[PDB]
């Protein structure tokens, strides 16, 4: 199957948005750590979870 | 003053609907349809081959109009 591929990945790529804007690298970040959490989520991106689940 | 991520949810996304529902196509009322274009299908041709009948032997009358041939 070609499409279901190709169709998700459009969404998927999307997804690494949150993740640059978050953290440093595209896909592996040295985020969580035994302290909890490294750094705070950014003013724009707490919009835009909204913005992409609907 | 503190300023941190704000929390927003407004419409929840609604967690998990349905979208996959029947359409166009019921049952009983395609086959209205479908075996309904095979006798108009079969209607349609056979009156055009009556048609071919009348080409057919006019054709044919012209081998057995012609003897100088």
């Amino acid at each position: 199957a070609m499409t279901p591929f190709f169709w998700m990945f459009e969404e998927r790529e999307k997804m690494f948005e949150f993740y640059e804007r978050v953290s440093g690298a595209r896909m592996h970040a040295a985020y969580v750590r035994p302290g909890g959490v490294h750094q705070d989520l950014p003013l724009g991106l707490m919009d835009d979870i909204y913005e992409f689940s609907k | 003053x503190x300023x941190x991520x704000x929390x927003x949810x407004x419409x929840x996304x609604x967690x998990x609907x349905x979208x996959x529902x029947x359409x166009x196509x019921x049952g009983y009322s395609m086959f209205a349809v479908g075996i309904g274009a095979l006798l108009f299908g079969y209607w349609s041709m056979m009156k055009w081959n009556r048609e071919r009948r009348r080409l057919q032997i006019e054709d044919f009358e012209a081998r057995i109009a012609l003897m100088p041939l």
